[PDB]
RNA sequence: GUUGGAUCUUGAGGGCCCGCCCCUCGGCGCCCCCUCGAUGUGUCCCGCGGGGCCCGAAGCGUUUACUUUGAAAAAAUUAGA
């Protein structure tokens, strides 16, 4: 079910049944987190950290190395992105349309998509307001859209 | 099974399967005949499994065997390549040969030019013999059909995979299925293969 | 279909199938048994009683009966090369 | 099919041809490989669908050519998952 | 010092007397020194199995187990030699969190995840059986009688050390849960 | 999405018995799905079933038999105080001689027969005959 | 608005039945007290008597929906002796 997006395909990966991945070189928590904490010092998203944890290193994910995932490690560190990183790219998607809408007052495609992208934001970000991930008194805004991306 | 040894394909059979080209099949995808396919050629021509040929050659004969009459076994060949073969099948087995058109109504049709009372039907190609296969389905008649890798399978009881189209693959199976029944019931008894060649068989090839 | 313990209500018992676990009814067309002769055991000269297998038209009109008796004559025997 | 089959243990080609999230047991076949290219003096673990470069320090700037599918290699190498 | 091996308030003697005297020698064993000097097992259990052998169950709260798991192939086989064929196993034991229900008293609960449930600890026993083979998948075959025989799809490599212990590992988990277990190396990476 | 994890599975196995098919891939495998599978396994409408353990949601392959004629869902469910149960045996079961209705009751998921024997209802699940 | 994914444990008696498994009462205990059998303002078989506390047990531990139990549920009515 996708009312947030017109797609019907696939953007997500498969994960193996085993929690012991890859069981030929399981680089430790200290191997991944000191990489992670440098990448948290370098400030990448866990979407970007977990890719470069996967392909460069001898391990794939930290949910197989540790029990925590990257944002869980970043929360347990406390140094974590103060908005959800997927929601951050959602807010990033709206600013890029909005600035393009700020460029073209005739791009009727950009007028329609900025509704649905922010509607995808307003249904996503609302959920993180509830569970103390976003502050619930905060609310998404086109003013606050470019503020969070910048 | 009978004498289990020559009932597990002899090289005399094996060469004749290669000689008549029975192992070959079409190019079409199956969902009921792909089990009977051994392999496929480069960019697709199906080598059928001659194991599946022989094991259905046994059991479909065994369906005819222990019927005390070949008269209620109406064997069917609309293909002219098998019309000599069902002539030499009815010469050997004694079954009822059906050459050419079914003349729709021999199984239905009280008022008709004909009426037949078989029990089991043997078919060269169920697409070439669909009008038998219709009136097989009309009056509760089981039907053996020689099926290639492009054949229809609806209302088709036990099916012997063969190339069974055009070539001597037709007349070899009628040589072999009359072999298998005389192997079981006949003077070629006790599961011995034939001494009669498929040259009394394979179709006429108008001569000089 | 029977009634109380020894009392039989139905007019008859309709036949069945082993390929779809489904009954063969009253006057059902292309709904046939398949009598396959017990051929014997290298001594030869086939032994009488044919192995019976009831086939309905439903597995016939769906084109299932070829592998079905292959699931009944190979699986139960007897057949050479199996 | 004759519509009567049951494959509690099917052939490992009809699941293995599927998409990784369309399997009977959804576990990917994307994997790690260990790069024997002489551009590096070392053997570096690279994921198949790496999507990105993986380099080293024994090499300067090439260990693999990146690819969003299974990653592009230079001069031929070995490869081992190992145990997925 | 193997001095918590036999004492856990436990009535064993001889095998816990043996395993402690084993572990003291395993402490005194080279390559096995300085990983068992501090890691001494909390409890041991000697049951028989379907393989006709006795199964030394070694209880570990898993700060201990990860060095016990680390060797487990010479370490068992030395004790299998030291105790004459006994297929030793190093079974995890947590403080298993109780039933989520009412009376049949539920004294205190603070948080019970599926990281601390009882079915988590049952599967932790299954991993600590098979150190060479890793559980690739599982298929519980629910029989028409209502019985259930799980088919533990293991690593198809390193499979052979399990094969003489399958009869033990089926015998062990039978005594544990009142339920058999079956181990497969079915078609993974093949 | 799958609002009813049973009705998405019942449409599978009915169409399977329409095809005569002897295997299904059901998902996302609630235990409530499993308890219905265990009961109808006892009644001989079907054969045994084998779950394949996945960490996505798990899936079950079910070997069935052709002894069943209709298995339906009460979607959405309702409460049964053992007095509506006969009317579902009237309106929805073909006779009072055969046909089984399964209920989640607070002595566990059970049929209608143990529900009458214990006299403690719950919510209605579905039927099979 | 209305609907929504998975996921946490309970052997014997007789040819099913039971409790189990991975404090306020009763009440095994403890001391106090009139003390019970050593002893006849009081011990050491133990609160069994009250307890007190703490157990198996229980306020237990997150609760309901739900179901079930009863009570309650004008007469007439209506079902029906």
């Amino acid at each position: 079910g996708r009312m947030h997006a017109p797609g019907k395909g696939l953007s997500q990966s498969a994960l193996p049944y085993r929690r012991s991945v890859p069981t030929w070189l399981k680089l430790t928590s200290d191997d991944v987190k000191e990489q992670i904490y440098k990448l948290a010092k370098k400030g990448l998203t866990p979407s970007q950290i977990g890719v470069i944890l996967r392909d460069s290193h001898g391990v794939a994910q930290v949910r197989f190395v540790t029990g925590n995932k990257i944002l869980r490690i970043l929360k347990s560190k406390g140094l974590a992105p103060d908005l959800p990183e997927d929601l951050y790219h959602l807010i990033k998607k709206a600013v890029a349309v909005r600035k393009h809408l700020e460029r073209n007052r005739k791009d009727k495609d950009a007028k329609f998509r900025l509704i649905l992208i922010e509607s995808r934001i307003h249904r996503l970000a609302r959920y993180y307001k509830t569970k103390r991930v976003l502050p619930p008194n905060w609310k998404y805004e086109s003013s606050t859209a470019s503020a969070l991306v910048a | 099974s009978g004498a289990l040894d020559v009932l597990q394909m002899k090289e005399e059979d094996v060469l004749k399967f290669l000689a008549a080209g029975t192992h070959l099949g079409g190019t079409n995808l199956d969902f009921q005949m792909e089990q009977y396919i051994y392999k496929r050629k480069s960019d697709g021509i199906y080598i059928i499994n001659l194991k599946r040929t022989w094991e259905k050659l046994l059991l479909a004969a065994r369906a005819i065997v222990a019927i005390e009459n070949p008269a209620d076994v109406s064997v069917i060949s609309s293909r002219n390549t098998g019309q000599r073969a069902v002539l030499k099948f009815a010469a050997a087995t004694g079954a009822t040969p059906i050459a050419g058109r079914f003349t729709p109504g021999t199984f239905t049709n009280q008022i008709q030019a004909a009426f037949r009372e078989p029990r089991l039907l043997v078919v060269t190609d169920p697409r070439a013999d669909h009008q038998p296969l219709t009136e097989a389905s009309y009056v509760n008649l089981p039907t053996i059909a020689l099926c290639n890798t492009d054949s229809p399978l609806r209302y088709v009881d036990i099916a012997i995979p063969c190339n069974n189209k055009g070539a001597h693959s037709v007349g070899l199976m009628w040589w072999m299925l009359a072999r298998e029944v005389l192997r079981m019931r006949g003077t070629i008894s006790r599961e011995h293969p034939w001494e009669v060649m498929p040259d009394l068989y394979f179709y006429r090839d108008p001569e000089e | 279909m029977q009634s109380n313990a020894g009392e039989f209500v139905d007019l008859y018992v309709p036949r069945k199938c082993s390929a779809s676990n489904r009954i063969i009814g009253a006057k059902d067309h292309a709904s046939i048994p398949m009598n396959v002769a017990e051929v014997d055991k290298v001594t030869g000269r086939f032994n009488g009683q044919s192995k019976t297998y009831a086939i309905c038209g439903a597995i016939r009109r769906m084109g299932e009966s070829d592998d079905s008796i292959l699931r009944l004559a190979k699986s139960h025997g007897i057949v050479s090369q199996n | 099919m004759p519509l009567a089959k049951d494959l509690l243990h099917p052939s490992p080609e009809e699941e293995k041809r599927k998409h990784k999230k369309k399997r009977l047991v959804q576990s990917p076949n994307s994997y790690f490989m260990d790069v024997k290219c002489p551009g590096c003096y070392k053997i570096t673990t690279v994921f198949s669908h790496a999507q990105t470069v993986v380099l080293c320090v024994g090499c300067s700037t090439v260990l693999c050519q990146p690819t969003g599918g299974k990653a592009r290699l230079t001069e031929g190498c070995s490869f081992r998952r190992k145990q997925h | 010092s193997a001095k918590i091996v036999k004492p856990n308030g436990e009535k064993p003697d001889e095998f816990e007397s043996g395993i402690s005297q084993a572990l003291l020698e395993l402490e005194m064993n080279s390559d096995l020194k300085a990983q068992l000097r501090e890691l001494n097992i909390t409890a041991a259990k000697e049951i028989e199995v379907g393989g006709g052998r006795k199964a030394i169950i070694i209880f570990v709260p898993v700060p201990q187990l990860k060095s016990f798991q680390k060797i487990q192939v010479r370490l068992v086989r030395e004790l299998e030699k030291k105790f004459s064929g006994k297929h030793v196993v190093f079974i995890a034991q947590r403080r298993i969190l109780p039933k989520p229900t009412r009376k049949s008293r539920t004294k205190n609960k603070q948080k019970r995840p599926r990281s601390r449930t009882l079915t988590a600890v049952h599967d932790a026993i299954l991993e600590d059986l098979v150190f060479p083979s890793e559980i690739v998948g599982k298929r519980i075959r629910v029989k028409l009688d209502g019985s259930r025989l799980i088919k533990v799809h293991l690593d198809k490599a390193q499979q052979n050390n399990v094969e003489h212990k399958v009869e033990t590992f089926s015998g062990v988990y039978k005594k544990l849960t009142g339920k058999d277990v079956n181990f497969e190396f079915p078609e993974f990476q093949l | 999405v799958r609002m009813n994890v049973l009705a998405d599975a019942l449409k599978s196995i009915n169409n399977a018995e329409k095809r005569g098919k002897r295997q299904v891939l059901i998902r996302p495998c609630s235990k409530v799905i499993v308890r219905f599978l265990t009961v109808m396994m006892k009644h001989g409408y079907i054969g045994e079933f084998e779950i394949i353990d996945d960490h996505r949601a798990g899936k079950i392959v079910v070997n069935l038999t052709g002894r069943l004629n209709k298995c339906g869902v009460i979607s959405p469910r309702f409460d049964v105080q053992l007095k509506d149960l006969e009317k579902w045996q009237n309106n929805l079961l073909p006779s009072r001689q055969f046909g089984f209705i399964v209920l989640t009751t607070s002595a566990g998921i059970m049929d209608h027969e143990e529900a009458r024997r214990k006299h403690t209802g719950g919510k209605i699940l579905g039927f099979f005959f």
